[PDB]
């Protein structure tokens, strides 16, 4: 909730800077702001839902904690064992988006 | 006060330790678990020795120091008014330079003592090397803080003795007597410094 | 008007005090017209109201 | 135009920005933190009075129980 | 054991000369400056 | 035989007697030192009577130097524990005891200079009480002596 | 085995960064707004 | 005795509000003959689950019971209001 | 205790050489005889330049008058107090805040009044006793308004404290100027006197005893000058510091008296005031109540150099040259309105 | 058949004994002698009586000599430990006590001799009281005199 | 099969029972002769019935002398570690409790007799409130002899 | 089977009970005697009532004086340790409830005292806030009483 | 062969030296400053002179660089003990005995730049004192030099 | 054969330097910001001159981020104990040194700043001593680095 | 082959690393706050101004809030010590360096607003200090990064 | 920590506001930041409780 609220309140900005025909604050303002909040923190909220309908009591052991590869995302760090991956292909997806 | 506070939490709480460790290791009836001689014997007399020459020059050096800005605050005070003074009661600071000498006579004395032991297992071996180096140890301490305190006497009486001189020219030289008796003080922790090491061997 | 009540809902989601608290509203409305004019010198009674 | 201010009032928005997207994702927790501590004074105040109020024994429990539930709506409100 | 005669001989001579530290630090925390200046 | 480190308390009894008795000694001296030229500066005819306490705290110093003598010639390698404990004992009660008695020493002489710079007939009373100190101090002397010797 | 280790490092440890947080929270306890500007006029 | 209207309206609202909730309380008690849970069950606890059913009855009437008397505190405080 | 002598020539050994120093210089009994044996203005000048005094009165006007000798005395020892409270740490600072705070309590009262009567604060300012100094803002230019000095002093002005019990303003224009500094007084000596008590060394025990004897001192002044006026025994109880030796019970008796005879019965009880009381004659020319006072306040702050090692000396200084420049200025009024016999009404300074 | 170090707890009691009761004597006299001091400016008269409090607080010395002495006497290297157990005890029920009982002499001698001088009839007052702290001295002699001898 | 230890924690009972014990009464006979040197100036008359607070005191410090008494005529070798146990709690809690009174008994007596000075009322409300921390002394006293004998 | 000292705790228990009970009641008993003792001189008349903070405060050191009985005779030689330990809490429960009441009812009984001399209505909010703190004590109590037969 | 830990105390020494001398004339510095600032504002023609006290502050500080790095040119791993032991007596040695001169240094240059600018004949007075100070110093390097090569 | 736990000495070094750095740094920085706003509120046109205090302070704080980086870049796992002693004192040496240089920076920066205002003449003499502060910590340096690659 | 016990020293480097950063940002805060307050009432026109304080010393908390993070994502059971005590030393690093900012920072944020409201041209040296108490906090930041991962 | 940056800002913020109302902004500011240290004593006990 609060990460698509705060979505939201960034969305809001583009109208009001459209109405001041401020080019710049939307070129170099809000789309790279709703991109950086978007890549970081909406990401995030899909993963919790990716792993709410991914993953059943069948995959309980070693099921994947959202919290430690949320952090992992941000440091670059891709264990080769410890910790298994959400889906196929996600250290690539990971290390764009930051 | 809140250096003072934290002074004394930590003096009630040391010592609280200690008690409740003290009363538990007899209550429990450990196996002499608390072994004083262990302690006394494991530690090197090198350390007990060295220690002992570090703190009869160091501290006799801080009691002449203590001294010396007892009677400089107050001989430049009052020489603001009473140029005379400095004439004359400078000798508060030879006393105090005096008092420090004591100290460094007599840890070089010590020092001149230190030898290796070539030793290892503590049983039955050196144990005059033990006797010495607790005596090395006591002697440096005695004098040291015989010094110590010596030098905050002579300190205080001299800041006296500036005060009076200030005022009245003819005082300094009765004044004088009680710092001798201040020097004295010691001196004779110089004594017993060299009775407790005058029989010592290490080596 | 609605993300405010609805986030703090979501603080105090609780259905028994939300009756309380509904009906507490219910009631300085319905007697809107008799505690606006009227004097109210305690501030927290009105700044509720 | 002063490009050493603009310089520097843009860049304190950045810092701001990053940082806060940080810091505010986390403030959210807000909901949580309290949603938790509601549920929990509830349950406690359930719990050790309300409970009290009933009884295996019939007349003490339903006199008592109206007792011991008008200090439980006292504390509920308060 | 609880201690060792290295442990031990450590904490004998950290302590003294921690003394010695608390007992400078004292003094210099304990140092003031002034209110005002004398005059012009 | 005589076990080793037996010697440890007897050093420290004859270290404690000296430093405790200097400590005494120095501080009745300060004090009397700064009562003696307090007095000085309003008048000097009393001077030579202010002396007497900085010799009782003098004597202070020589209570502890007595037993530290006694004790560190005593001292030696082969000591038998038990001689080390009565050493010990003897140091501290003639230090501490002597200590005692500088800071009596060093509280009445001050007073007593002031006292008797405002009134000359103090000086018999000021005298007594300093008596009564150098008693405290030698007590010390004392017991600590039936100790070194038993 | 080896426990003196243990001890002597965890002891002293959490005994310093104890002290430290109590004497930091003593000197934040106590601290001083000024007592003034509009202190005088509260009080 | 007018002790108050200020107190008297808010024993209305008291004895409303227990009334209301006793009465449901007690229902549901005798419904789910349940999530509370807390009958005060024997610790000789044996095979009769019957036993379950006649301990949530005599809950559901001490419920009643207190409504009872907030209905005679509502009745009390209705007219000191009324007389206030 | 071991309190002093230790660290207390850390910061404050220059301060105690320097202020010994200057008593030094106070006149002597030779040095006030040398004095009156002049009956003229100059050459009392002349003698003066004997001592620290002189050399103060050059390229003044050529006649030499009995104003402008005392307030050039006043200034000497205002710069030398200055001096010493500039060059000095707050463990000592403060201590000399207090002595400050008597000169600023007199002049706020003059500040009032003042104003209470439209007077404009630069026109009271130069008849502010020095060391009152108030060198902060809103205190100045409070535009004649009442509430205006009222709120600089609650708000800047160091005094602020004290005024807790003389408050809301009303205070000021219901109550007597008088009663009004006497109760700020009465505060400050409260304050002050726990003050040296926190200090608990020998600060304590060589200034306490000054201001327990001032504080009985006033007690039995105001006692006995309360008689002829009209105020409410009650209220000239609320004016007896309690910090002294009628505290205990003494002040309710003097808050009972109605007559001298009744406050020297009250001094019967302490051999200290008795024979202050026995030795005031108060005869048609003779010394008086005051006079032993004096006398004896100065016993007191001299005993005061007795100890090498405290803050009470700084006390006695200010108040002993004080009385020097009252002695001074005595002689100087003297030779002026040519009443000789009358000149040994100087109070010896030792 | 004794262990070792078994004469240290003894040996503790006899210097315990003489230092506490001379630090208690010492603080009763420096109290004592500032209060006579500053009295006796006023009231020389009474500086033959003032010093009484003085006396007392040497009571509190001897004391604490004679315990000391008899545990020193009592002391040997083949004690039982039982008996060093009890010499310690006696030694600091005296010395604490009579500790004790030289604050008392201190602040009562004190505020005694000042409030004779402003008050004669009060003498007799401040004898009944010091009378009860040497009796408080008395007590710990008692109890130290039964220790030593069980 | 008794241990050694057992006898000091013994003999430390009766030590403390005196020790604190006379600590407390020597603090309220230091403050109650404070106060009445100080009334004595106005009101001579009261000294006499004014040292009341003074023997209250010297009871609490009866009620250690007796435990101690007690307890080092039940010390003897073969003690059973448990009759120590009680031997240090009767000590310690008739000790520390009149240490305690001792207090209650001091400041009440210093300020009930400078009231009476004032309000000779206040002397039977001074006595009644003294009774209750002498109360309050007997109640450490009843403990140590319940113990003592357990 | 259980370990000889095991009953070192439960008498800790017995003792502590009786001394921090003690402690707290000398505590409200010395600050209630300060504030009686100004307020009679104001007025006699409330003198006698003035009395009830002290009373509440011997009930504290009573509250003490059960628990450590209790303690006292269900203590012995074969104890369990499971018992010691809850005589051990037990004492302390009540000993530093009762210490905590004591200077609840002492600062209220001052505060009361004093403002009730000018304000006679106080007198029966001052019993009342009383009140509340001697049920702080019995708390502890009640803590004390289960634990000790528990 | 070498009783391990040898080094640490070694290291040690070298830091002392160090730490304490720079603290020394920190303080001596801080308070040679804090009095030429305050001076140096009435009469700025002595700012040269009264840059002394700071110069004297700085030597103490180079005898501890002096034995931190004799000491830390002299370190080791097959280090003796015996070795060890001796350099941290000596960095002991010259690091204390610097702290004491830097503050000897400190509070006598306050006063002399003060009492300088008041009265000049002073200053050559000035200067002697505090060389005593730094000979102090000296002197605790010339032992901290002696002892490293023994 | 390297003892184990042997890398904690150096990971402290690294710490206490960068630590202690940072206290000594933000002492002077603060002592002089409050100098800087006292003095520069009347003569703003000193602002810009009287930051230098603070940058000094600055430069302690690099001194410890150099050796704490040093000491950081010389860790490893099998470290053989005597390397961690060494790099501990090298951290400690320049940590607590350059926290004695920040006492002197900000001491002398708080002091000076404000003089200068009062007497521009005062400037360069400030500037002068506080070199002699940053010299005390560089010496704290030299021994740091001569340590931390021994 | 993992000691453990190990991991403790690591976990309390990642609560220190905040704890103590903590306590230093809100003393800045905390410290700034009452000189905002002050500045306001006297002119709200600075109101957005002189919060930067607050913002600094919030970006303190955040260094700490860094690494606490990154040590708490390192710690495993089967940890090797070695990395447990660089995260320690790592935590202590940035927590006790942000720790000494905060400080810096709050100390010259009141002086500098406070001063401010007096001088505007004060704003731009207030920031310049701020600027060196943040740097004050990285400096840490930095250490700790190079430990916790080396 | 938190507790402490709230409750002395707390006191100098409502005393000021009742002086300058306009301080009501800096206040909530102020506040906010103090609560934001207790916010991430709450982060990093979440990471590291569920590691």
């Amino acid at each position: 909730l609060g990460i698509i609220h705060m979505l939201f309140g960034v969305s809001l900005s583009l109208f009001n800077h459209i109405y001041f025909k401020k080019p710049l604050n939307i070129y170099f303002g809000f789309i790279p702001e709703i991109i950086f909040m978007s890549s970081l923190f909406g990401y995030l909220v899909i993963l919790i839902f990716y792993k709410w309908t991914a993953y059943d009591a069948h995959s309980s052991r070693n099921a994947p904690s959202l919290l430690i590869h949320f952090i992992n995302m941000f440091l670059f760090s891709y264990p080769e064992s410890g910790n298994a991956m959400l889906y196929s292909g996600q250290k690539g997806i990971q290390c764009f988006l930051i | 006060t809140g250096l003072e506070l934290l002074y004394l939490g930590i003096f009630v709480a040391f010592w609280a330790c200690m008690i409740v460790v003290g009363i538990c290791y007899t209550i429990f009836d450990l196996g002499f678990r608390f072994d004083v001689a262990w302690f006394l014997t494991e530690t090197s007399p090198f350390m007990w020795s060295n220690l002992g020459i570090g703190l009869a020059i160091s501290l006799s050096v801080v009691g002449a120091a203590w001294g010396i800005y007892i009677t400089g605050s107050s001989i430049i005070g009052g020489g603001v008014k009473a140029p005379r003074i400095k004439t004359k009661n400078l000798v508060s600071i030879i006393f105090c330079e005096a008092v420090a000498i004591y100290g460094i006579i007599m840890a070089i004395v010590i020092s001149n003592m230190a030898e290796p032991f070539s030793a290892t297992d503590p049983k039955a071996i050196g144990h005059r090397n033990y006797h010495a180096g607790y005596s090395m140890f006591g002697a440096g301490l005695t004098v040291g803080l015989s010094n110590l305190f010596c030098g905050v006497c002579v300190g205080i009486v001299g800041s006296g003795a500036a005060l009076a001189d200030a005022q009245n020219p003819s005082l300094f030289v009765k004044i004088l007597i009680v710092e001798i008796f201040g020097s004295a003080i010691g001196l004779f922790g110089v004594i017993v410094a060299i009775l407790q090491t005058s029989r010592v061997k290490m080596g | 008007v609605i993300t405010f009540p609805f986030l703090f809902a979501v603080m105090f989601g609780d259905f028994g005090h939300g009756i309380l608290m509904t009906l507490f509203a219910v009631w300085m409305v319905l007697r809107e017209s008799r505690i606006l004019s009227q004097k109210n010198e305690n501030e927290m009674f009105s700044m509720v109201f | 135009f002063d490009f050493g201010d603009t310089m520097v009032h843009q860049a304190i928005h950045t810092i701001e920005y990053c940082l806060g997207c940080i810091s505010n994702t986390a403030s959210y927790l807000r909901l949580w933190a309290l949603s938790l501590a509601h549920a929990q004074l509830s349950e406690v105040l359930w719990t050790m009075v309300i409970h009290i109020g009933l009884h295996v024994r019939s007349l003490a429990g339903g006199l008592g129980l109206f007792f011991i539930f008008a200090a439980f709506a006292t504390l509920t409100v308060a | 054991g609880f201690f060792s005669p290295g442990i031990w001989m450590g904490l004998l001579t950290t302590l003294f000369m921690l003394f010695i530290f608390t007992y400078g630090l004292h003094m210099i925390l304990s140092l003031k400056t002034m209110d005002r200046f004398d005059d012009r | 035989n005589n076990p080793e480190y037996s010697s440890f308390f007897g050093v420290m009894g004859a270290s404690s007697a000296m430093v405790f008795s200097a400590m005494g000694a120095a501080y009745g001296t300060a004090k009397s030192g700064t009562g003696i030229a307090a007095m000085s500066v309003m008048r000097p005819e009393l001077i030579m009577k202010s002396i007497i306490p900085v010799v009782m705290a003098g004597i202070i110093a020589i209570y502890g130097l007595v037993v530290a003598v006694l004790i560190a010639n005593s001292l030696t390698d082969g000591i038998t524990l038990y001689r080390s404990f009565l050493q010990l004992g003897a140091g501290l009660s003639v230090g501490l005891s002597g200590l005692a008695a500088g800071f009596a020493i060093g509280i009445v002489g001050d007073a007593g200079v002031r006292g008797t710079a405002q009134q000359p007939r103090l000086f018999v009373g000021m005298i007594l009480i300093l008596i009564f100190a150098e008693v405290l101090g030698l007590y010390g002397l004392i017991v600590a002596l039936i100790l070194s010797t038993k | 085995l080896e426990y003196s280790v243990v001890f002597n490092l965890v002891l002293w440890i959490m005994t310093g960064l104890a002290l430290a947080v109590i004497i930091t929270s003593y000197n934040i306890w106590n601290m001083d707004p000024g007592y003034d500007s509009i202190i005088y006029r509260m009080t | 005795l007018c002790c108050g209207p200020k107190l008297a309206a808010c024993g209305i609202v008291l004895s409303a509000w227990g009334v209301i909730m006793l009465i449901m309380l007690g229902i549901f008690f005798n419904v789910h003959s349940l999530i509370e849970d807390v009958p005060f069950t024997e610790k000789d606890f044996e095979n009769g689950p019957q036993n379950i059913y006649n301990l949530y009855e005599q809950v559901s009437y001490n419920c009643f019971i207190a409504a009872g008397l907030y209905l005679l505190l509502g009745g009390f405080s209705f007219c000191q209001v009324r007389l206030n | 205790s071991f309190f002093p002598e230790l660290y207390f020539n850390v910061d404050n050994g220059y301060l105690e050489g320097l202020v010994r120093g200057l008593k030094a210089g106070v006149l002597s009994q030779a040095d006030y005889l040398n004095l009156v044996q002049c009956e003229t203005l100059e050459d009392l000048k002349l003698h003066l330049q004997s001592t620290d005094y002189g050399n103060f009165l050059a390229n003044e006007a050529s006649p030499l008058t009995v104003s402008v000798i005392d307030d050039k005395l006043k200034e000497k020892m205002v710069v030398e107090f200055r001096h010493m409270r500039n060059h000095a740490y707050e463990p000592l600072a403060s201590f000399l805040d207090f002595i400050t705070y008597s000169y600023m309590i007199d002049n706020v009262i003059l500040l009032i009044t003042g104003t209470l009567h439209q007077r404009s604060i630069a026109e009271l300012v130069p008849k502010c006793h020095p060391l009152g100094s108030f060198e902060q803002m809103e205190a100045v230019n409070i535009a004649q308004t009442p509430a205006e000095l009222y709120n600089a002093i609650l708000v800047d002005t160091p005094l602020a404290a004290f005024f807790q019990d003389c408050i809301s303003e009303q205070d000021l224009d219901e109550m007597n100027i008088e009663i009004i500094r006497n109760t700020l007084y009465k505060a400050y000596l409260e304050s002050f006197y726990k003050f040296c008590t926190l200090l608990g060394g020998t600060t304590a025990d060589a200034m306490c005893p000054i201001l327990e004897f001032e504080a009985d001192r006033r007690a039995f002044i105001i006692t006995i000058n309360s008689f002829g006026t009209e105020l409410s025994k009650e209220d000239r109880a609320k004016l007896f510091p309690h910090c002294g030796r009628l505290y205990p019970e003494g002040l309710a008796q003097l808050a009972r008296a109605d007559d001298y005879e009744q406050v020297k019965n009250v001094a019967d009880y302490y051999p200290e005031y008795k024979l202050l009381f026995e030795g005031a004659g108060s005869n048609p020319g003779d010394k008086t109540l005051e006079d032993r006072f004096f006398e004896h306040e100065v016993k007191l702050n001299k005993l005061a150099f007795l100890n090498q090692f405290h803050f009470g000396v700084f006390y006695a200084f200010v108040k002993l040259k004080e009385q020097e420049c009252r002695n001074i200025v005595w002689i100087a009024e003297c030779i002026a309105q040519r009443h000789r016999a009358k000149i040994d009404n100087y109070i010896p300074i030792f």
